[PDB]
């Protein structure tokens, strides 16, 4: 679900 | 006009030049084999890295990181296949790198249906004659991710009220650039128009290449799903 999406938004 | 707007324009002009495209992955464009597959592996490793630097991108655009969470990530994947485009668009027209005489015949055998390379190399000769300066795709990059109209988007407005300060800034530049022809904004933002077209036909040319088994990297699999 958006997994590595979420995951680059944070970094 | 207003010096707001250079607090907010240059400041999306830090953005847009802060990554270029890996030496690492432009150099192989020349170095390795014409092959149908090395093409579309190319072309995988490109589209990858692009993916990485406008999420960075646009993780800095002015009230980005305010918005619902849900709805940025339906930004991104709605917008991934047209910034792609600008970007690749002021590649081939200032010529830049990007190797670009070389870089199109691996996009001319990757497995492309005809009726998608005809419109898609027409797009990149007539957005080349219109003589955009780098700011203008800067913009248009970041207006195309702002969209309120996408897909799965729940609080349309809150994109407008960002979006919104972008499309003033931009005519407020065709003002100055070029004041002998009013139309140019209009020129521009037909541009985003011809965009969603391709968003349609690229939908397409996606489900085209898994059919003839092209395996695509996890990420570029999760933002076109
Ligand atoms: O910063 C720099 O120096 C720089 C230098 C470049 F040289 C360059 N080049 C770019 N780009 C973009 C769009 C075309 C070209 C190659 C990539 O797209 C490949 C793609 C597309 C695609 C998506 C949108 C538009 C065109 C596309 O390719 C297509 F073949 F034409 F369809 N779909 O699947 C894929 C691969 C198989 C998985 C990303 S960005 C870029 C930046």
């Amino acid at each position: 679900e958006n997994a590595l999406l979420r995951y680059l938004l944070d970094k | 006009l207003t010096p707001d707007q250079q607090t907010l324009l240059h400041f999306i002009m830090d953005s847009y030049n802060k990554q270029r495209m890996p030496q690492e992955i432009t150099n192989k464009i020349l170095k390795e084999e014409f092959s149908a597959e090395e093409n579309f592996l190319i072309l995988t490793e490109m589209a990858t890295n692009h993916v990485q630097v406008l999420v960075e991108f646009t993780k800095k655009l002015p009230g980005f990181q305010t918005l619902d969470h849900e709805d940025q990530i339906a930004l991104l994947k709605g917008s991934a296949v047209e910034a792609m485009f600008l970007r690749s668009a002021e590649i081939f027209n200032k010529k830049l790198s990007g190797h670009s005489d070389l870089l199109e015949e691996r996009i001319r055998n990757s497995g492309i249906s005809d009726e998608y390379i005809t419109p898609m190399f027409s797009f990149y000769k007539s957005i080349g004659e219109l003589k955009m300066t780098q700011e203008e795709y800067a913009l248009l990059t970041a207006i195309v991710i702002l969209s309120p109209d996408r897909q799965y988007i729940k609080d349309r407005e809150a994109v407008e009220k960002l979006q919104e300060p972008l499309l003033d800034v931009l005519q407020k530049l065709c003002k100055i650039h070029q004041p002998e022809n009013p139309q140019h904004f209009a020129c521009l933002l037909g541009r985003l128009t011809e965009l969603r077209t391709f968003n349609h036909h690229h939908a397409e040319m996606l489900m085209s290449w898994r059919v003839n088994d092209h395996k695509f990297t996890p990420l570029l699999c999760e933002i076109w799903d």
